[PDB]
C-alpha cells in the first residue's frame, strides 16, 4: 500500500552503504504529532533525491528509486482527513519502522 | 542559611548534554518526555533536555574555583583540582588532599573538616560505608511548557554536521588505509526556551550528618567541627558558584558551542531556615504558584526573603527587584 | 437477620501467608482480618465497655463479642467484582525481629501486594439489637486499612440490605464445605485471629491467558438457595 | 486532628523509588500492573508507582526537622537526628534520646513521653511487646487510570545514560584494569500524573494505646499522659511536615534528579473524632466519590471541614478554597 | 483542488534532470512560505523561470513543460486571500513543494 516503495526510500538515507547518515529526517517524521511537521519531514527526506542519485551513480550500484508520482497525491488524500493523532502516530512510526529494515540496495 | 532559585533561561544553538561519544559519527543529544495539555487532555512529548547531573557537576566547578581563592583554599581533595568528581569510589579507603597530605576516611568529622568539596556536595564511602547527601539539589533543564504548546512541534533541533582536515604532511588527504582522519561527524543542536531549579541546603555546612548537635548546655547548639571562618567562606562560594552557572557554563561542547544565554525571568527566597522548594520553571503557571507559596510561609510565620528578577509576583508582598544574578547572589552574600 | 454488606474501595492490599522472606499475599482477605477490621470500629466506637487497659486484650473482647451473634465463625466472605493481580516489591523491611543483627541491619525484603480495583464484602448478623445496630452500621463504615499499613482501603458505601431468597450463582467466597457438595482454588485463611483456628475455604477466582500475566476471573459455582442483590444485579451467598 | 488528604499531583524527570541497582549497572525504576478498562476489556499495564515507605519516610524526616525548631525538641532519638528510625529490635531495650538519656521500654506511656518520633510513627519492642501502631499512614503513589486510558501506548520511561570520568594524575583514563572508577550506568526517568492519599490520626498523639481515656471522676476524658503544651507542638510539627512533602521532597535520587513537581488538585477533610478515608487520588470518578461519601459522613451527624484545591466537588457542600498545599496547612494549624 | 498537482508538476521542471536549471533555492523559498507575501513571491519566481524551460525542452527534444493555467493561478490567488492563518498556510506551502521532488517522467 504506498509504504514499501517510499520505506526503501527512506531506509535509503540511513543504509551504510550510503555515508551520509542522514538519522535527523527519520527522527523527524517518526516523531511527529499533527500534519503540517510530519509533511516539512516526509519533504526534507524527499528533498535529498540528487545527493542519493549523484552519489549512487558514482560507485556503481543501481539507482534508487524514487518515489513515483502515482503515490505521492495519496499521502495528502489519505492524511487529509487524519484529524486525531492517535490514528496518524500509526502510520507516522510505521514509516519509521519500515526506513529501518534490510533493504539490501547494492550489491 | 537555605536558598531556593527557579526561573526561565532563553537559550538558542546549544549542543548541551549529548548522548553518542566523541569517536562516534551523529553525536546525538539527550531527549526526555514530559506531559503538556495542548488543548486536550494529557499528551506526552519527547523535548531536547539537560540532565541534572550535568547542573551539579558545573555547580561544582565553579565552587571549587571560587573557593580556591579563600584563604582555606588548602582544605580540598587533589581531585577537585582536576574537577573530578570521582568522591571516594569503590575499593578505596584513604584520600589525597590538595597540598598532598593524606586523609582517612573512617569519620565523618575529619572528612568534611579537612575536605571543603566532599562537604559541600557530599560523598559515599562504599569501602568504609561512609555516607553524606549533598547540600546541592538541581532538576533537570527541561523546555518551559507554554513554549512547547506555542511551537507546535518544529523539533527545535538542527543536525550540523562537520569535519577535520586531517592531512598528511605532502599535501594529500588519504583514505582510511593511510591513517588520515579526514572524515564527517555530525552534532545535534538545540534551541528554545528553558525552565531550571536549584535548591542549596547550605545550612547544615561544616556539619556532620551523624552528630548535628552536641547538647553541651542542654541546648540543640550546631556541632560546628570547623571554624566559623571556615564555614562562612565554604558559605560564600558555595553562593558565587552561581555567577559562572547562569552565565553559559553549565554546558557541554563549551569549545565550540558556548551556549547562547540570556536569563529571561527568576525568583530566589532565602530564609536562613527550612524552606519549602519552589516550583520548577518548566511549568507556564509557575509564577503564581510560587506567589502563593511565599505568601501563605510568611503568613505562617517563617522569616522568607524575596529577589525577583523580571517578574511582577504580588505587587502588594516585599519582593527585592534585583537587576542580574550577581546582584542577587550580592544580596544573598549580605544576609549571611 | 440483618446482613451487613459494604464495598471497599483500594489501590492494593498486603495481607499475606506464613513464610519466610517472602511474604505470600492472600489472593482474597481473610476472615479474621475482615471481623478485625469491624472490630477496630467497636473499640474506637464506643469505647465505653469495649475498650480494657491492654489494646490486646481490649480487641479480643469485641472479637469475642462480635463473633457471638455471628451464625457461624466462617461468615464473612468477599466478592471478587473487579479482576485481581499481583505484584512484588523490594523493599528495605530490615528484618531484626530474628535472634542477633542487633537494630542496625536492613536488608532488601520482598512484599507482594495485591490490586483489584474493588471489593464487595458481607458480614453475617443474626437478630442484631437496633439500638446497636445503628452503631454497627457506623461501624461498617470508617474500615481503613487491611492488614498491612500502606493497604488504604476506603469503603465506598454501607448498608443492611436482607437477601429475600433468591437464586443466583455464587459470588462472595464461601468455605471449602458447601462447594464440594455442588476451576478450583482451594486455600487456608485462619477464621480467628491469632492471639498469645485454621479452616479450608473455596477460592472463586480462576485464571485467564489473555496477558503476560495470568490475573484472576469468575468460576460462578452452580446455583445456592439464598442469593443477595445490588442495585439489580444477583449474586450468590451461601448462610449455614 | 483527624486529617485525611488525597488528590492527583503532576511530576516529571523523576527516579524516585528504584531498584538501587548494587549488583547491576542498570538501575530500574520501580513498576507495577495495574489493570483498566479497554472499551469492553480488562487490560494490564506496566506503571512505575512509588511505595508508601517512601512516603512514610520522607514524612517522618519533615516531622523530625520541623520539631528540632521547637523548644519542647529535645524529646526525639538519637536516631531521628541522622533520619533513622529502625526503632529498636528483639536486641534492644533501652532508648537514647537526642542528649544521650537512657530511656526503659517498660510501658508505652514512658516511650512516647520522652519520645516523639515513637509517638507519632510508632514503634516496636519485642522485648515486651508493647506495640504501638503508626498514627500516620499513607498509599501507593500511581499515575491516575484516567492518565493511563488517554495514553494507552508510549512509554514515558526514559533510560538516561550518566558517565563517571576520571582523569589520572596526569591525564589519562582508564576503564577497569587500571583501578580507576570509570563507568557508565543509567537511570530510569519517568513522568506522568500521579495520584497520592495519606490519612493523619492526629487524635490520639500523647495518649497511650491501651488506655484511650482514663475515666476517673466519670468522665472519658482523654488520657493525655504529656503536657497539652507540647502535645499541641507535636500536632503543629506534623501538620507542618506535609509542606516538604508537596514540594518535591519526596523520595530518591534528589541530588540529581529533584523531580519536577506541581500539585495538580487535592481534597482534604477534617474533624476531632474518628472518620473514614474518602478514596484514593487512582480512580477516575473520585471527586464524585469524595462528594458522596463526604455527604454520607455528615448525614450521619460527624463534624466535618473540607478543603478543596483545583476542585469544585459540588456547590451544596460548604468547601473551602485553597490557594495552596500551605494554605491547607495554615488552615489546619488553626485547631 | 486539482490545481495543487497541476503547479506541482511545473514545479518539477526546476529541480529534474534533463534540464540543467537546477533551482533548488525558489523550491526551497517556497517551501519555507513564513506568510502569504513571500509564498506568492516565491511563486512569482518560479514561475518566470517559464520561457526558459519552455524553450530548451524542446531544444533538447522533450515534450513541452506544461506550464499552470490561469485558472490555477486564480484559485491560488483566491486560497492566499482567504488564509490568514499560518497553521494552514504552512501546510498548503508545503502541499505544492512537495510535488517538486518525484519520479516525474518528463522526457520519454
Amino acid at each position: 500500500g504506498w509504504i514499501r516503495n517510499i520505506g526503501r526510500y527512506l531506509s535509503y538515507l540511513v543504509d551504510d552503504t550510503f555515508e551520509e547518515y542522514a538519522y535527523d529526517v527519520v527522527d523527524g517524521i517518526a516523531k511527529a504529532r499533527t500534519q503540517e511537521e510530519l509533511l516539512e519531514g516526509v519533504y526534507k527526506a524527499l528533498r535529498l533525491a540528487p545527493k542519493l542519485k549523484k552519489k549512487a551513480e558514482s560507485k556503481g550500484c543501481p539507482p534508487p528509486r524514487i518515489p513515483s508520482p502515482e503515490d505521492i497525491e495519496a499521502l495528502e488524500e489519505k492524511v487529509e482527513q487524519l484529524s486525531n493523532p492517535k490514528d496518524l502516530r500509526k502510520l507516522a512510526v510505521s514509516l519509521a519502522l519500515w526506513a529501518f529494515a534490510s533493504w539490501n540496495n547494492c550489491p | 542559611m537555605y536558598v531556593r532559585i527557579s526561573g526561565r533561561i532563553r537559550l538558542n544553538a546549544h549542543s548541551l548534554n549529548a548522548q553518542g561519544g566523541g569517536g562516534t559519527n551523529y553525536i546525538e543529544i539527550t531527549k526526555t518526555k514530559v506531559t503538556v495539555r495542548t488543548e486536550n487532555g494529557w499528551t506526552v512529548v519527547e523535548v531536547p533536555a539537560i540532565t541534572g547531573n550535568m547542573l551539579k557537576h558545573w555547580h561544582f566547578v565553579g565552587f571549587v574555583d571560587y573557593f580556591k581563592t579563600t584563604p582555606y583554599g588548602v582544605n580540598l581533595t587533589e581531585r577537585a583540582l582536576r574537577y573530578n568528581g570521582t568522591r571516594f569510589g569503590q575499593g578505596e579507603t584513604t584520600a589525597t588532599k590538595a597540598n598532598g597530605a593524606t586523609v582517612q576516611l573512617n569519620d565523618e568529622a575529619t572528612i568534611i573538616k579537612e575536605l571543603a568539596d566532599a562537604d559541600v556536595h557530599g560523598f559515599l564511602a562504599p569501602k568504609t560505608g561512609r555516607r553524606r547527601v549533598s547540600l546541592v539539589k538541581a532538576s533537570f533543564i527541561l523546555p518551559t511548557e507554554d513554549f512547547i504548546k506555542e511551537v507546535e512541534g518544529e523539533r527545535l533541533i538542527t543536525a550540523i554536521k562537520h569535519n577535520r582536515v586531517d592531512v598528511d604532511e605532502k599535501g594529500a588527504i588519504g583514505s582510511s588505509k593511510e591513517g588520515t582522519a579526514q572524515m564527517l561527524f555530525s552534532r545535534e543542536y538545540a534551541t528554545g526556551l528553558y525552565g531550571f531549579s536549584i535548591v542549596l541546603d547550605l545550612g547544615l555546612v561544616g556539619i556532620p550528618q551523624g552528630l548535628p548537635v552536641k547538647f553541651e548546655e542542654n541546648q540543640p547548639r550546631p556541632n560546628i567541627v570547623i571554624d566559623p571562618n571556615e564555614r562562612k567562606a565554604r558559605i560564600e562560594s558555595a553562593l558565587k558558584a552561581l555567577i559562572p552557572m547562569l552565565s553559559g557554563y553549565i554546558g557541554a561542547n563549551l569549545a565550540r558551542s558556548f551556549p547562547v544565554f540570556k536569563v529571561e525571568e527568576l525568583v530566589a527566597i532565602a530564609s536562613e531556615g527550612p524552606i519549602p522548594a519552589l516550583v520548577h520553571g518548566f511549568y507556564e503557571d509557575y509564577i503564581e504558584a510560587n506567589r502563593s507559596i511565599i505568601k501563605n510561609a510568611r503568613a505562617l510565620g517563617f522569616n522568607i526573603e524575596v529577589f525577583t528578577y523580571n517578574v511582577d509576583l504580588g505587587e502588594d508582598i516585599e519582593a527585592t527587584k534585583v537587576s542580574s544574578v550577581e546582584e542577587l547572589v550580592a544580596n544573598l552574600v549580605k544576609m549571611v | 437477620m440483618d446482613i451487613l454488606l459494604v464495598c471497599l474501595r483500594f489501590p492494593f492490599f498486603s495481607v499475606a501467608k506464613r513464610s519466610y522472606q517472602v511474604r505470600t499475599s492472600f489472593l482474597l482477605p481473610p476472615p479474621s482480618a475482615l471481623k478485625g477490621a469491624l472490630a477496630k470500629g467497636l473499640i474506637l466506637l464506643k469505647p465505653e465497655k469495649y475498650a480494657s487497659s491492654s489494646l490486646d486484650e481490649a480487641a479480643l473482647k469485641a472479637i469475642k463479642e462480635i463473633e457471638s451473634k455471628l451464625v457461624d465463625i466462617k461468615a464473612v466472605s468477599v466478592a471478587p467484582l473487579s479482576p485481581l493481580i499481583r505484584n512484588a516489591f523490594l523493599l528495605k523491611r530490615l528484618r531484626n525481629l530474628e535472634s542477633g543483627s542487633n537494630a542496625e541491619k536492613s536488608d532488601a525484603m520482598r512484599r507482594e501486594y495485591t490490586f483489584t480495583r474493588e471489593l464487595l464484602v458481607a458480614y453475617i448478623f443474626k437478630n442484631l439489637t437496633q439500638e446497636e445496630k445503628n452503631l454497627y452500621l457506623k461501624a461498617a463504615m470508617l474500615i481503613d486499612v487491611i492488614g498491612d499499613t500502606e493497604s488504604l482501603a476506603t469503603p465506598v458505601w454501607a448498608s443492611f440490605v436482607k437477601p429475600e431468597d433468591k437464586k443466583a450463582p455464587l459470588a462472595f467466597s464461601a468455605p471449602y464445605t458447601e462447594i464440594y457438595s455442588l476451576r478450583m482454588y482451594i486455600e487456608k485463611m485462619r477464621v480467628s485471629p491469632e492471639y498469645s483456628q485454621e479452616e479450608i475455604f473455596y477460592l472463586p477466582i480462576e485464571e485467564r491467558r489473555y496477558k503476560r500475566i495470568v490475573y484472576y476471573a469468575r468460576i460462578y459455582p452452580p446455583e445456592v438457595e439464598k442469593a443477595l442483590t445490588v442495585d439489580g444485579e444477583v449474586l450468590g451467598i451461601w448462610i449455614p
